[PDB]
Order: structure tokens, then C-alpha cells, then sequence
């Protein structure tokens, strides 16, 4: 009956079910980021030589560079039977509010975590922008999530790579005192009552200070049938469908503006609720957010299920044993080199009694003198002089160093190429496109294009707030993956160049060259060139 | 060695040593800021006492110190232990800079 009890039971079940993978991923992150000598728990250990002769890090760097050289971004394409330019507005909005540094950094962080540990993630948020808004005085920004394995917890009964069938997800935010204070200020929380939640990170390296304040954000999506209103468009057209949860404060202003209700239908849809919780209380209960999907997008490496249990792997998990063995063998060899008596002779003291300054190591003598006679034994016994044997690296040590290095080299090969990881990233970006499209349809002002212009049908309430009006014909574009472009003009230039590269030198070649000149950025000389191209294009009909 | 001198003469046989705290008196303490320091080390997570426990950091408010929050569990008596250990040492590096004010030192 308790909301807190239900939420905590769900979170406890999911956190328990996802324990092995989280621990392995955290170990991989620590091993491949901080130090390969992960012996914090080892007790009764004195201090000896512990070298780090890394051979896995260059492989990770090479894979990261290879996936950095090929950026991937969403590409909206019109559906089958829809208008040829049904995706221009959505694509332009997506590029406009995803061209910023934050989106690129979040994607790079997710990719690096996917390569190293095996799982990464990022998030989409909506903010109020007043200077440069994308639409409806709002912007959508993609933010990174660090250590997704331990910070983002999904539903246990989710058998999809992108978690599009999971219904809840808890994100653990950890901060210091100032971070908690500003978090409370942002979210209208109570700053004095310090929160607490499950600690997601372990104390391994001698860090003086770790995160102290913990909190959780629980996202839940509910699919239900809600009443939809079928109004009649007074500006131009035929009925437009609006939901009843929105169009609430303007439910009487639509009639004044000229919308006449025609019928009423029930339509099934998904709504997302966020709750800010701690270990003992619920701070925010069911705050509805924008979109039909949980705004967290995960990226996976080698992902699968073993027995009702998720396993995800990167490129570092299977090299750890060989790398640790190599480090241990090298440390042992360094110990052998350092703490070993050198090659020096063995002497009875009476053999060199009186000549001990000849063997000190100078070069003032032509030869070394040794005593011969003993007053009691007559003569000194004769024996071949012995020398301490020089230090030697054992054959076992050399063979195992070579074998461990060979094993690590053999096993640290992602694929043959990073094609599978790039495909998983593409799947993540397709999920990102879906989520962004839902959020845009929920908050943005999407104009409708008619074949008779763009008709922005909007209205305001008595409280001066603007309420968006969107017809149910909103999924006119499906999701694909293409090269990452910073703007629609850049994408157009790329498309024109690609078409030109395949068109032979005919009249379409001239047309495409003039088009490329038309779509060029402006200076002064290029301004003149583009003006000439525009004049030619217009004069050619 | 003489460059480090701080007193005019040395103790010469029967020098009378006068005590300067004659009465009970709550102190007033003045110092230079660098005369007192606090040396702090979090207890290592591999310490023989904190062996079977799962240790984490634990910041102390106000003062700039961090101790160890350790925790262990028991099956047979289905119970648990927690332990906050703070390791620190107050060191007076310049006692000649530290001072004490004693009022009401009447006979």
C-alpha cells in the first residue's frame, strides 16, 4: 500500500538481480582507468615493488580513436505514403538542439564506457530557454551519465538491448554538500534535511574524499487509455485530435477561438512519471514529465542473457588475468635484478690479509697479491677461487612473461574492426531518436505542412501561458542512422556532394554544381559566386 | 648553534623556578595560525581490524576530516555491525607561538 515500500521493493529486486554484472563492470573500469594492481582488500601485505607495464591501454586507445573517427547521429526519414518532406521540421529541431557540446560529450563518454566496461548511458532533459529557444521557449539537451553500470538501474524483467520494454529505471545521483544544496535549490527540495540512498560506488583507491550525499530518481512509464477530443479545425481543414490531459486550461478557450468539438475517443498512450526519493522518504511523488519513454538511453558492447540474468562485456574483461600475470612476473624480475648479491670473489681473510687495499677496486697496481704461508699449517690449502653467480632471470619467468603477453595480445582484439560496437551505438541512437521525437511531440510547436504552407495552430490561456496544439498525425517520420552533421545546410551540402559524385558529366552535373554553389556559406567572393549560381538557376527555369 | 638562542642565560644550579598558575582559572588561548596542525589519515581499508568489513569513506562536517565507515554482517545471529573510526592527531609544532591567558592569578 505504501508507495515508498513498493518503489524500494522494486529497486531492491533490480539492484540484487544486477549485482554480478555491476561488480564486474566496476572492476573493469577501475582496472582500465586507474590502476592494474587492484589489491585494496589484500590484508597483511607489506610494501614491495609493484610495477605497471601496461599492454591493454594502447588497444583501448586504438578502439576509442576508431569509433571516434566515425560519428553517428539520428536521421529522420518520411514514412511510406507520407509527404516527401514530412521530417524536415523534426530533423531541423533535432540538429539545432543536439549540435551543442553537451550532446557530443555525453555520446563520447557513453562510447568510452562501452568500450572499457561494457555498458554506458546518457539522458535527455528539457529546459526553459529564453534567449535562444528551439521552440515554445524550451530546449532539449542530452546529458552524460558517468559509471552507468552502478548509477543507472533498469527493470529486471527487461529482455531488450535498449530497454524499451522496461517500465521503471532508478538513477542514483551522488554529490557533495554544495552539490546537494544546489540540487535542492533547483528541484525545490529541502536542503537542510540531508538525503541518503544506496551507495553505488566502492572505496578502492586512497581517495581522501568520496561522494557523501545520495538521492534517487525513479522513472516509471504507464500505458493507459485516456480520453481524446476530436475538434474541428476553424483555420483550415478537417478534424484534429487533442488529448484531454493537455488542452485542460484552454478547454474553454478552444471554443472561443473557434474549435467545435465533434466527438470523443479513447486512445491508449504511455506517460512517464519521475519521483525523487531517498532511503526513508519520497520527496517528489509522481511528477509527470514529457515524452512516452524513459529519457535514459543505454549503449552496450557484448550483451546477452545467461540464465534470466544479464551479462555485458567490453574488451578489458578477458585480458585482466594475462595483464596481472605479466605485471607480477615483471615485478618479480625487477626484485631479482635489485636484491641480488653481485658477482664477487670468495676469499678466506688470511688469503688477502695485508693486501685488502688491492681488491678495493682501484687501478694503481699491476697485479693482485695473495698470502701463501701459514705459521701453523705450513702452507695455505689450494682451491679454485669461487665467484658469486650472476643474477639470472628464471626460464619459467621468461616463458611466462612471453606467454602472458601473447595471450593478452590474442584476446584483446575486438572482433577481427569495431563493427558490432558501432551497430550497438546505432541502435542506441535510434532509441534516442524515438525518445526525442516523443518529447518534441509533447512539448514543442510542430507546424503542419499543407499542400493547398506551414500552419502553426496555437493559442494562449487567460494566464498568458501558451498551450501547444498537436494533431495525432505526429509519427510521420521513422528513425534511421546517418553521418553526424552540425546543421541542415551542412547535411544538404553533403547530400549534394554525394549526388554529384555519382552523376556523370551531363546536364544534371551542371545542375548539381550550381546547386552546390547555391547552398554555400557566405563571405564576399563566395557571396558573388552564389549570387551568380542563383541567377543562373532562376533563369534556367 | 648560537643562532638558535632564545634566552639570555642558562640554568645555573639553584635557580628558583616560579610557577605562574597559582589559582584555578579557565584559560584564554591565543596562537599563530600555523602553530597548531591536525595530521589525519583515513584508516587503511586493509587494516587487520577492518578485514572482513566493507569499508567506505565518511566525511566529518565542519572540520575538514574524513574517517572510515566500516560495516560487517553475521548469518548465525542475523545481525550487522557498523563502525565509524576517525584517526587524527593534534600536533603543536610551535609551542613558542601558542599562548595562554590566565586572569585572576592572585596569591
Amino acid at each position: 500500500e505504501n508507495r515508498l515500500e513498493s518503489i524500494l521493493s522494486r529497486f531492491d529486486a533490480d539492484w540484487t538481480a544486477s549485482d554480478e554484472a555491476r561488480r564486474e563492470a566496476k572492476n573493469d573500469l577501475f582496472f582500465s582507468r586507474v590502476s592494474q594492481w587492484d589489491d585494496w582488500l589484500s590484508q597483511y601485505t607489506t610494501l614491495q615493488y609493484r610495477g605497471q607495464f601496461d599492454v591493454v591501454r594502447p588497444v583501448v586507445r586504438k578502439l576509442v580513436s576508431e569509433m571516434r573517427q566515425n560519428p553517428i547521429d539520428v536521421l529522420y526519414r518520411p514514412k511510406d505514403g507520407a509527404r516527401p518532406d514530412a521530417a524536415d521540421v523534426l530533423m531541423g529541431m533535432y540538429r539545432t538542439d543536439m549540435r551543442h557540446n553537451t550532446a557530443k560529450i555525453a555520446v563520447n563518454i557513453a562510447v568510452r564506457e562501452q568500450i572499457e566496461a561494457g555498458v554506458g548511458a546518457w539522458r535527455l532533459v528539457t529546459d526553459y530557454e529564453d534567449q535562444s529557444p528551439t521552440s515554445n521557449n524550451q530546449v532539449i539537451r542530452r546529458e552524460p551519465i558517468h559509471s552507468a553500470c552502478s548509477h543507472v538501474i533498469w527493470d529486471s524483467n527487461s529482455k531488450l538491448m535498449d530497454k524499451s520494454d522496461a517500465r521503471h529505471c532508478t538513477v542514483i545521483h551522488s554529490m557533495s554538500q554544495n552539490g546537494w544544496e544546489d540540487f535542492a535549490e533547483k528541484y525545490d527540495l529541502d536542503a537542510d534535511d540531508i538525503p541518503s540512498f544506496q551507495n553505488p560506488n566502492d572505496w578502492v583507491f586512497p581517495w581522501l574524499t568520496q561522494d557523501t550525499i545520495q538521492i534517487a530518481e525513479f522513472y516509471e512509464v504507464v500505458e493507459k487509455k485516456e480520453t481524446a477530443f476530436i475538434y474541428q479545425d476553424p483555420v483550415t481543414g478537417e478534424p484534429v485530435s487533442y488529448f484531454k490531459r493537455d488542452i485542460k486550461d484552454v478547454i474553454d478557450d478552444l471554443a472561443d477561438s473557434g474549435f467545435i468539438k465533434i466527438a470523443e475517443r479513447q486512445i491508449k498512450r504511455r506517460r512517464v512519471y519521475k519521483s525523487i526519493i531517498t532511503c526513508t522518504a519520497v520527496l517528489k511523488d509522481k511528477q509527470l514529465i514529457a515524452g512516452e519513454h524513459i529519457p535514459i538511453v543505454p549503449v552496450f558492447g557484448e550483451w546477452g542473457f545467461v540464465e534470466d540474468k544479464e551479462v555485458y562485456e567490453g574488451v578489458v574483461r578477458l585480458t585482466k588475468d594475462g595483464q596481472r600475470l605479466r605485471n607480477m612476473i615483471m615485478s618479480f624480475n625487477a626484485d631479482i635484478v635489485a636484491r641480488t648479491p653481485k658477482k664477487k670473489p670468495f676469499f678466506w681473510p688470511e688469503q688477502i690479509a695485508g693486501f685488502e687495499h688491492m681488491y678495493d677496486g682501484n687501478d694503481d697496481y699491476p697485479y693482485y697479491l695473495l698470502n701463501r704461508t701459514d705459521e701453523n699449517s705450513g702452507d695455505l690449502p689450494t682451491q679454485p677461487l669461487a665467484y658469486y653467480e650472476n643474477p639470472e632471470v628464471p626460464q619459467a619467468n621468461a616463458y611466462m612473461l612471453e606467454a602472458a603477453t601473447s595471450a593478452v595480445k590474442e584476446v584483446a582484439t575486438l572482433g577481427v574492426e569495431t563493427y558490432v560496437f558501432q551497430d550497438n551505438l546505432a541502435t542506441a541512437m535510434r532509441r534516442d531518436g524515438e525518445i526525442y521525437q516523443s518529447i518534441v511531440n509533447d512539448i514543442y510547436d510542430v507546424p503542419r505542412n499543407v499542400t493547398i504552407l506551414m500552419a502553426e495552430v496555437v493559442d494562449l490561456a487567460t494566464g498568458e501561458k501558451q498551450v501547444l496544439n498537436d494533431i495525432r498525425g505526429r509519427y510521420e517520420c521513422y528513425t534511421d542512422v546517418g553521418p553526424s552533421f552540425q546543421s541542415m545546410k551542412q547535411q544538404n551540402r553533403a547530400e549534394i556532394l554525394e549526388l554529384l559524385g555519382k552523376t556523370p558529366q551531363g546536364t544534371p552535373e551542371y545542375q548539381l554544381l550550381l546547386l552546390q554553389y547555391f547552398t554555400l556559406l557566405d563571405g564576399k567572393g563566395v557571396e558573388m559566386m552564389r549570387d551568380y549560381a542563383n541567377k543562373q538557376l532562376i533563369q534556367m527555369g | 648553534q648560537r643562532a638558535y638562542a632564545n634566552v639570555n642565560t642558562s640554568l645555573a644550579d639553584a635557580m628558583a623556578v616560579n610557577i605562574l598558575n597559582v589559582k584555578d582559572a579557565r584559560t584564554n588561548v591565543f596562537w599563530a595560525d600555523d602553530a597548531i596542525r591536525i595530521v589525519s589519515q583515513p584508516i587503511p581499508a586493509n587494516h587487520e581490524l577492518f578485514a572482513g568489513m566493507k569499508t567506505t569513506s565518511f566525511s566529518i562536517p565542519d572540520v575538514g576530516l574524513n574517517g572510515i565507515f566500516a560495516t560487517q554482517g553475521d548469518i548465525s545471529t542475523l545481525s550487522g555491525l557498523c563502525r565509524i573510526a576517525l584517526w587524527y592527531g593534534v600536533n603543536a609544532t610551535r609551542p613558542e607561538a601558542i599562548g595562554v591567558g590566565l586572569p585572576g592569578q592572585t596569591a
